[PDB]
DNA sequence: GGCCGTACGCT
DNA sequence: GAGCGTAC
DNA sequence: GGCCGTACGCTT
DNA sequence: GAGCGTAC
């Protein structure tokens, strides 16, 4: 049976736990800003012809192909970060469109997936798109069964995008959203310049921004963010002061902090009132509907002071909070703490890397299509020798043999003609074949020249970069006050 | 569990009675807070016309609701405590939420009979198809079915109680026999 | 609008009892399914969950099944699916499971997540031919599915593996029985329209539960298949052996159907406490997944354990009654019959689906035979082929051309068309004319089939014979006098 | 609860510890009952280096383990009561089972660290396949990890506590910077 | 269907 | 009369 | 991961 | 604080 030590199964055990956490479930890769259980989802979704024009499919559906596929984890692991993906008080920009009741602001859970559907959203197939053309490192799943990717593409960039919160083992993240806008905008500068300046940096990228909206107090706190991966920032709720008739008023709050509990929220502010730890609120009611949008309405007594009342419960309740940045993700498969011009480049590096190879990919095809119409023109000039040839044979090994010697044909263009039918001797076909040769003959003239410059090509993800900025990017939620 | 409205006032406001508590949760977010009370039922209610007194009262989801409508039941009913003018049945649109329906007239004819000729019982109607109220919209159940521009609720009248009394006797009562035959009198295959 | 409390309570109820009586609680005659089973089962054929294939998650499984044809709770479908591996509760599974699938004890099911399962090798004769026009298909719920109606069942599933469900106005509960008897009994049936009830139990004894055990008598046997309704007093296996020293115990190594081993265990223990039984002195459950079922009533010295035998049937679920009540859907109403009426509405669907079949595979033969012809035809005159071909500028014109001028169908021209080139050497010119020929002899041996109502019958009896020696086994439950 | 060894000689029995009820159930099922009791433990258990121990002495799994071993814990630990001469550590193959597999040394070593030396305490050695404790037969779990014949334990042996007391404190303690730095000096990735 | 334990880091 | 098995 | 509500009928 | 979000 044999013995085992103690401190040395403390140590063997306890590391394989830690960069397991640290490297595969906690933390997400800089490239495409995804955690496993993240990304897995999203492959999913995408391995199931789930895209935005398809129609919806139950969430059990989806989450049990990712379970046996690539996730053996348990399946609320699964269906509640594919529900995170699905909210817009969660996503600054939203991976997932779900259909059925996936919570709200209040802490109010989603319905069990038995009840629900999803599919992706339109920005989704921006982080899968060219997946499919050696983009990225695909590997080998649990099971050994399945194929997984080791990162998606990723056109545009998710990490500050979306940003992160993750627990891992000895360190954390907390990574805040950003406006997709400013962010390529910033990629966009940073590539006419590797030496560019987080100060520069910052005229296009102004701060987070949050999909809950608010307040930010002072550039501050943002710019120690960026400089160094860790830094403070002030989240204030957006209310405002207005009367209610009969010489009294009311504090109106409509965008409260992120990832701020509404219920618990409202519910902090009761007991500071029962409790008398303040003074001069008479009522408190949560006025918010799906048509108003967010209204927490507290009603001040009259002759008291709201803006003193206001300033009170920013010290005293979550309606002021703070988000701990700590930007924290995986470079090269380790973790690093990097700062936004860290961030940027190691993105901006990435889509040069994934066009490069889509671009390679490419080539290949279109080398490997050419090669085939060739031999397909010549067989077709030759049709009257090339079908005596063929019946003259007993084998395709022999047919094979004969049409390579007479016409001078590689082993792949005679398969090419022994596979070709009847329909493509017409006299029409026969011109389509040359066009398409044509077509392809510029295609890979223009793709040799995209390999040729490192300059070309670099323009080419900028271009790319702009049209995604074009067709997604929105305004500024969050306003920051100085 | 129940989540109450702003306004006190009874006689502007209504309780919905929603099957599941996935429809709980998405009615509770599509409602107007200030008028509309909703009360989740959890599957099956008890069958009251065959249960025992001393069981149809200290049943959660019977008693839930006597709190709710506050108004007491049997021979202490008070049509006037009533704390909804409006009492809806929102359940699914297949049998089970049909069947749910039976159960609750059920209860209301012998329990709140009072209420029911007061015209304060109400039957919603969710979009017919194959989607359970569970796994439809909290904006799509609110357009739908329980905003008062588009809703087209039926009211419950009783032109007989004698009538009433053997009918749901028959099916809801435990004499299996009179219940088997109403089908085979009735059923088209 | 306005609504009569006693016209909305008659018609929601109605809508309530039809479709727990049709689309619910009973099973149909033909393939002894209701509903859930049918789809569970339907849909590890489309996932193609083959015996063959390796296990499946059962979250997976579960999942398709309420996407695509069952729109209800996840744990209605997934304890009616583990009830079809145990081999306690069918008498001829049909769900082959890996993982804790609960045992006698009343322990449950693994959650979903935590279990896989495929069919067994006797569910594939559920669906042989399931493909080939032999059942009729409907639209789903969503509208975006086809599912069977009935299974084609190829053995006569009803009445081998049982059937109990609570229905509205009625509910249903039929044994299970031994293959091998029922097969025996198609057979006779198949020989003799008019045969007895009687001359069938020559065949069928009475039920065989999966549980073994013994049935005291014949009476209600007789009463259950005659009328449809009966009452089947089943009873354990109990043997009192000496346990040493002058000392005995009862051994009860077999339990009734149905009956849940661990609860009849502690009620025989409450009935010890509360002294309402004399003369036990110890109770241990010596069950193993080796032994077998074994539970050992030790018996106090020099007490009479024969006494305490019986009484123990007289207290506990020892000894239990079966209730028959043969209520199946027959042509989709809700019917009671008897032992005959259920073999004879058996044999019926088996003669429907092996002439469908019949009448299915010559179809496509005589489909694919049109386009041998066209194909043959081509090789013949392929010089004059490839000539009408080329010299058309479209694929329309050269399908015009080529059904002038060799008098094709439109079907045998398009073929010619797809025809690649390697199908013109030596080998491949050769395998045309030898599919060709081959096909030839079978759809004389298909008409053959449809042309005498005996060879269809004979083929039937041979292909459910078949069966029978393949899947038969040895009865399991005693009928005692 | 736990399920017990019919026999009653503690020389001869042995318990195992569970990761998962569905692991606990299947487990119970194919177990040789004469000798072998069953307490599952539902998922990551308590970090007693971390707690404090009020916190420690409320927590269920802690609770139920030192019912189980009946032996005391601490100052007041007397070996003569142990209840199981055998006490095994089944879990998972993968990185969470072997998390537990931590959590529950990090308990032994603290509390009942008089139990390592008698060497009662053990680690089981299930499939290392892709499939986990849950997944399988009750018969699969018998003959590779229970069957006293044909399974092969790793017996716990501590031998040197000045090593042992520093690495407990490192790795599970509440200084999270000692167990950032232990991970980055001997992480391979 | 919901209700509930734990680890892990950070503020 | 009690717990069988599909439903919410 | 388990715990628990309810309807529904039944052996001449 | 206790709760952010992947795990059992
Ligand atoms: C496997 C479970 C069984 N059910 C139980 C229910 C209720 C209870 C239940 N209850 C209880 O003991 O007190 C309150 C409630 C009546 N204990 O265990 C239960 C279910 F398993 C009702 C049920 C539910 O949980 N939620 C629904 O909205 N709809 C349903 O049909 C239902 C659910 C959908 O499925
Ligand atoms: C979504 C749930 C969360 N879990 C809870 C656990 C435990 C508790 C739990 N309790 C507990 O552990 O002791 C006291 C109290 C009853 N309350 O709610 C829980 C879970 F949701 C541990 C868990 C389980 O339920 N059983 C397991 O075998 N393994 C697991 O990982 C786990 C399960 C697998 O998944
Ligand atoms: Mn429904
Ligand atoms: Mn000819
Ligand atoms: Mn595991
Ligand atoms: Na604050």
């Amino acid at each position: 049976i044999n013995e085992r030590n103690i401190t040395s199964e403390m140590r063997e055990s306890f590391l394989d736990y830690a960069m397991s956490v640290i490297v595969a479930r906690a933390l997400p890769d800089v490239r495409d800003g995804l955690k496993p259980v993240h990304r897995r989802i999203l492959y999913g979704l995408n391995e199931q012809g789930m895209t935005p024009d398809k129609s919806y499919k139950k969430s059990a559906r989806i989450v049990g192909d990712v379970m046996g596929k690539y996730h053996p984890h348990g399946d609320s692991s699964i269906y509640e970060a594919m529900v995170r993906m699905a909210q817009d008080f969660s996503y600054r920009y939203p991976l997932v469109d779900g259909q059925g009741n996936f919570g709200s602001m209040d802490g109010d859970g989603a319905a069990a997936m038995r009840y629900t559907e999803a599919r992706m959203t339109k920005i989704t197939l921006e982080l899968l798109r060219d997946i499919n053309k050696d983009t990225i490192d695909f590997i080998d799943n649990y099971d050994g069964n399945e194929r997984e990717p080791s990162v998606l593409p990723a056109r545009f960039p998710n990490l500050l995008a979306n940003g992160a919160s993750g627990i891992a083992v000895g360190m954390a993240t907390n990574i805040p959203p950003h406006n997709l806008t400013e962010l390529i905008n910033g990629v966009l500068s940073l590539s006419k310049n590797p030496d560019i300046s987080i100060a520069e940096l910052m005229e296009d990228i102004e701060g987070p921004d949050f999909p809950t909206a608010g307040l930010i107090l002072g550039k501050s706190g943002i710019r120690r963010a960026y400089e160094t991966g860790r830094g403070s920032i002030q989240m204030r709720s957006r209310a405002v002061i207005e009367e209610r008739g009969g010489g009294r008023q009311r504090i109106v709050v409509t965008e409260i902090p992120f990832q701020v509990n509404k219920a618990r929220m409202i519910e902090k502010i009761a007991e500071l009132v029962r409790d008398k730890k303040i003074d001069g609120i008479t009522d408190l009611r949560d006025e918010t509907s799906l048509r108003t949008g967010v209204r927490v309405v507290i009603d001040v007594r009259k002759d008291a002071n709201a803006s003193v009342i206001l300033n009170n419960l920013y010290k005293q309740t979550p309606l002021q909070t703070s988000f701990g940045v700590n930007m924290i993700a995986l470079v090269n498969g380790r973790p690093k703490l990097i700062n936004l011009k860290e961030a940027l480049v190691h993105y901006l590096e990435h889509q040069k890397t994934v066009v490069r190879r889509r671009t390679q990919y490419n080539l290949r095809k279109a080398k490997d299509r050419a090669h085939i119409l060739e031999g397909l023109r010549i067989a077709l000039d030759h049709i009257d020798e090339i079908i005596s040839t063929i019946r003259e044979s007993d084998t395709d090994k022999v047919a094979m043999e004969s049409l390579q010697q007479r016409f001078k044909l590689s082993e792949k263009q005679a398969q090419a003609i022994l596979d070709m039918r009847l329909r493509r001797l017409t006299g029409l076909e026969r011109d389509k074949i040359e066009a398409e040769y044509n077509e392809l003959l510029n295609y890979i003239s223009e793709l040799e020249t995209i390999l040729a410059d490192e300059e070309v090509l670099l323009q080419l993800v900028r271009d790319e970069l702009t049209e995604i900025r074009d067709r997604f990017g929105d305004d500024r939620r969050t306003e920051i006050q100085l | 569990k129940l989540a109450d409205c702003s306004s006190k006032s009874p006689e502007e406001c209504e309780i919905f009675l929603v099957e599941g508590d996935s429809a709980g949760g998405s009615t509770k977010s599509g409602r107007d807070s200030r008028t509309q009370a909703i009360l989740p039922l959890r599957g099956k209610i008890l069958n009251v016309e065959k249960a025992r007194l001393d069981r149809i009262l200290n049943n959660n989801e019977i008693r839930q609701m006597i709190t709710a409508f506050g108004t007491g039941i049997g021979g202490d009913f008070d049509l006037a405590k009533a704390r909804y003018h409006k009492i809806v049945i929102m359940t699914d649109a297949d049998v089970d939420g049909a069947h749910i329906r039976t159960l609750l007239l059920t209860f209301f004819y012998r329990f709140m009979r009072p209420l029911i000729e007061a015209g304060y019982v109400y039957i919603a109607q969710p979009p017919t198809g194959y989607k359970g109220l569970g796994e439809m919209n909290a904006d799509q159940l609110w357009e739908t079915t329980m905003n008062p521009e588009h809703r087209a609720l039926l009211q419950v009248k009783l032109e007989d109680a004698i009538e009433a009394d053997q009918t749901f006797e028959m099916l809801m009562g435990d004499v299996v026999e009179n219940r088997r035959q109403f089908i085979e009198d009735n059923a088209v295959y």
